[PDB]
């Protein structure tokens, strides 16, 4: 329940994450705008920065979500380690130069930079993300704002979060007052009608993984993809309900939104400026093999963030696995680097020794982790890409068996036993086999907006604000359809938002 | 015949 | 009839030879006629069958149906067309096995040796 201890907790998660979010966006700013650092390099010191702000304040308290910078392709995953920086490039060095920004650590002009975050005390977290854009510089002018605004599907992609973030805090500041709604008495119905009318407008399609959710305590849906839950109040915008909006658990009748809540907005839009046609929007994961293809669009990585399984339990033989384990363990239920498990990770100074004793221990730490993962203790949050597939090649498609295709060495058993579109009996197994079988392997970029809220009479907005996600100036075009019912009620929304009160939280200086 | 049904009406929807 | 003493007219050996036939042999023997059309365009009566050509049904009951070939399964004997299939109740779907005899082409797949078969086997193109 939201008493004082749980909301100033929730505060106190959440500004953290708002001024490393402001570090973050500082550093890009200095080394790339400004007259040069590599993604795992931002990654570990924002971290760092993030527990050294939390040691101040407060048992159970970190990290929830291990800040993940996503580049131009990646829905979500992305967050090396300083160890796989050459293990990057002698990996991908036959490949094509589509994705050279994830696989050097040297972002590019015009590259869609998503970062996310959070951050947690006691089982109370507040996630958090902004996609911000890289644009050159301008060199005659005195003060160098950078050169030119962005045009194309990503400044589409970028628009459609932007809307949709607001428009959805609005509505969940309206379900406070049963009134203060253009009638054009809060459901899912209604949030997915008026974020699905925003992408089709920008012709931005939703990504499976987006979601807005309800909140617990130890409970926010930082997997969402491996650990099961009876009790899942939200919203999901998956490939089942592409197609049935093609057409004509999770519920989303029996859920009407009320006072005294948390709640998480978590939304993709991948942009179709090319494609010329109706297609699906799915997720493909990168694997650290090459060796299972010889195309060249495909990237190759490991995955850092892992995950525990708590259920489990098996003894052991390596000395330094049952240390990791036990290092893992005092930890909490969230993802988590090898980074974060050592002696040095915060960095009270900085200097090259300290990063090498880092090395060291994770030099240790992987073959730890190694037999740790062998037996099913601890396994991999995957990468994936989101990937375009044209509905000729699936109607065109046979599959001798719909509905009875597991994948049978996949092996967490939840993305194996999805079965993402049950008309067409079609199942992900065959949906890869299907997106491999083409030439026409359109990847689509991504664009992505992560906030966190608490409806009390305000909409305390634990996230966001003007000051973190302000947008990068671009320019789009598609810009919102007017003459239709939920048009109207958006503006009139957006404009009613000036008056019902939004209460936001800043960061710490 | 439901996947019939369903791949016809689907392929009205994708044509136009 | 028979006039040479090179060829035999014993079933046996004549059926071994299909069985046996390896896939050079067996993509001139799965041939299919063309139609009308394609027969007055071109000056030729019959091809053999390739991948990406459009074609129609006129024996069994999958007849009047037409479209484009997804697979030649050499091994079966057969070719695999899109658009004919038998529907599981599930939502599966299995190819129906044609044999291209019975099949008529309406469209081809042209490219140089194909062009270069047409002419030589007498095509005005």
């Amino acid at each position: 329940i939201l008493q004082e201890s749980v909301l100033n907790k929730y505060r106190t998660a959440g500004q953290i994450a708002q001024t490393a979010l402001k570090y973050v966006t500082s550093l890009i700013n200095d080394s790339y705008h400004s007259k040069q650092l590599t993604v795992p390099e931002l990654c570990l010191l924002t971290d760092s920065f993030i527990l050294t702000r939390l040691e101040q304040y407060y048992n159970e308290r970190g990290i929830a979500i291990p800040t993940t910078i996503d580049i131009d392709q990646i829905s979500g995953g992305w967050c090396p380690e300083i160890d796989d920086t050459q293990n990057l490039l002698n990996w991908n060095k036959g490949k094509d130069s589509t994705f050279a920004s994830s696989v050097t650590g040297t972002l590019r002009p015009g590259d869609l930079v998503k970062i996310t975050l959070g951050v947690h005390i006691d089982g109370y977290t507040s996630e958090v993300s902004h996609t911000m854009v890289i644009y050159p510089v301008d060199e005659t002018k005195p003060i160098l704002q950078p050169t030119g605004p962005l045009l194309g599907g990503k400044a589409d992609a970028v628009a459609a979060a932007h809307i949709a973030m607001e428009t959805v805090v609005a509505l969940l500041a309206c379900a406070l007052t049963p009134e203060k709604l253009p009638a054009s008495g809060i459901t899912g119905q209604l949030i997915r009608t008026i974020v699905d009318t925003i992408a089709r407008s920008y012709n931005c399609g939703v990504v499976p993984g987006s979601r807005v959710r309800r909140i617990r305590r130890f409970l926010a849906g930082q997997n969402e993809g491996i650990v099961a839950e009876r009790e899942y109040k939200g919203v999901v915008w998956t490939e089942s309900h592409q197609e049935a909006d093609l057409l004509s658990a999770i519920p989303s009748d029996d859920f009407v939104v009320q006072s005294g809540e948390v709640y998480l907005i978590d939304l993709k839009m991948a942009s179709l400026e090319h494609c010329t046609k109706k297609g699906l929007v799915t997720l493909e994961t990168v694997d650290s093999y090459t060796g299972k293809s010889h195309k060249a669009g495909e990237l190759i990585a490991r995955p850092g963030a892992y995950v525990r399984d708590f259920a489990q339990t098996h003894i052991l033989k390596l000395k330094t696995s049952r240390q990791l384990l036990t290092k893992i363990d005092k930890q909490g239920v969230y993802p988590f680097k090898l980074s974060h498990l050592s002696s040095n990770f915060p960095f009270v100074h900085e200097n090259e020794e300290e990063l090498q004793s880092l090395k060291k221990d994770l030099k240790s730490f992987r073959l730890g982790m190694s037999e740790i993962s062998n037996n099913y203790l601890c396994v991999e949050s995957p990468i994936q890409i989101a990937r375009w597939v044209p509905w000729d090649h699936i109607l065109k498609a046979t599959n001798p068996n719909g509905n009875l295709s597991y994948d049978a060495t996949s092996t967490l058993t939840l993305p194996g036993h999805e079965l993402p579109l049950p008309k067409l009996g079609v199942s992900a197994i065959k949906l890869k086999s299907l997106m491999n079988s083409t030439k026409e392997s359109i990847s689509l970029p991504v664009a992505r907006e992560c906030n966190t809220i608490v409806l009390c009479p305000e909409l305390l907005r634990l996230t966001g604000g003007s000051k973190t996600c302000q947008p990068s100036w671009i320019h789009s075009q598609h810009e919102l359809n007017p003459q239709d019912s939920i048009v109207q009620g958006i503006f009139q929304l957006a404009t009613l938002a000036k008056d019902l009160l939004l209460k936001e939280t800043q960061p710490m200086k | 015949s439901s996947l019939t049904l369903v791949k016809e009406a689907l392929w009205s929807v994708i044509d136009d | 009839a028979k006039q040479s003493l090179d060829v035999s007219s014993d079933r046996r050996k004549a059926r071994k030879a299909y069985f046996t036939a390896p896939s050079s042999q067996r993509r001139v023997l799965l041939s299919a006629p063309l139609s009308k059309e394609l027969r007055a365009q071109y000056g030729i009566k019959a091809l053999p069958i390739r991948r990406d050509d459009e074609v129609l049904v006129v024996r069994g009951s999958k007849k009047g149906q037409e479209g484009k070939i997804s697979s030649v399964y050499r091994l079966k004997f057969a070719v695999q067309v899109d658009k004919v299939t038998k529907e599981k109740v599930n939502g599966a779907s299995v190819p129906i096995n044609l044999h291209p005899s019975k099949l008529v082409i309406t469209k081809l797949h042209l490219d140089k040796d194909r062009k270069a078969l047409i002419q030589r086997k007498g095509g005005k193109l």
